[PDB]
């Protein structure tokens, strides 16, 4: 919780009245893309 | 002007491999946080 | 276009423990709408 949070950031059990800033919050992504070309066949570099 | 710095994002980014070994390196972001705060901080006691 | 998902500092707001353990959370630099939609869980939990 909060509370808790404080408390490992100061390294105490006490917290005194105040503000204090505790860590960075981000979005976490939704899903994956991948956005490849549509053109499909097959490369004759085996014939090297 | 009070600025903040958000360590990870400004070194690896959206690497999350890149994340993971930095913290090998230690406390090093830890120690600009309090810095950049106690200089935020003092601006208001400037005005005030 | 390209825009990097939603991110910022998390600060928290408590008086002092012995008066109680209520606490409020700040997000910094994020309009309120734009918060996760975190019903169960689906982040990675930053001062839930
Ligand atoms: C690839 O996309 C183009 C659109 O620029 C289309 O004309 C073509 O038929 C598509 N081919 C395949 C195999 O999807
Ligand atoms: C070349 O020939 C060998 C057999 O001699 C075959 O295994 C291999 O697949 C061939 N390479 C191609 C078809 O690209
Ligand atoms: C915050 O909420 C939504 C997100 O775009 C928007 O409609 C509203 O105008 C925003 N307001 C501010 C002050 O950012």
């Amino acid at each position: 919780d909060p509370l808790s949070e404080t408390k490992c950031t100061l390294k105490s059990f006490t917290v005194e009245k105040g503000i204090y800033q505790t860590s960075n919050f981000r979005v976490q992504p939704t899903e994956s893309i991948v956005r490849f070309p549509n053109i499909t066949n097959l490369c004759p570099f085996g014939e090297v | 002007t009070k600025t903040s710095v958000d360590c990870t994002m400004y070194i690896c980014g959206d690497s999350t491999e890149c994340s993971n070994l930095l913290l090998q390196y230690g406390s090093f972001c830890t120690q600009l946080n309090r810095a950049l705060t106690g200089i935020a901080v003092e601006q208001d006691k400037n005005t005030q | 276009d390209i825009t990097p998902c939603s991110f910022g500092g998390v600060s928290v707001i408590t008086p002092g423990t012995n008066t109680s353990n209520q606490v409020a959370v700040l997000y910094q630099d994020v309009n309120c709408t734009e918060v996760p939609v975190a019903i169960h869980a689906d982040q990675l939990t930053p001062t839930w």
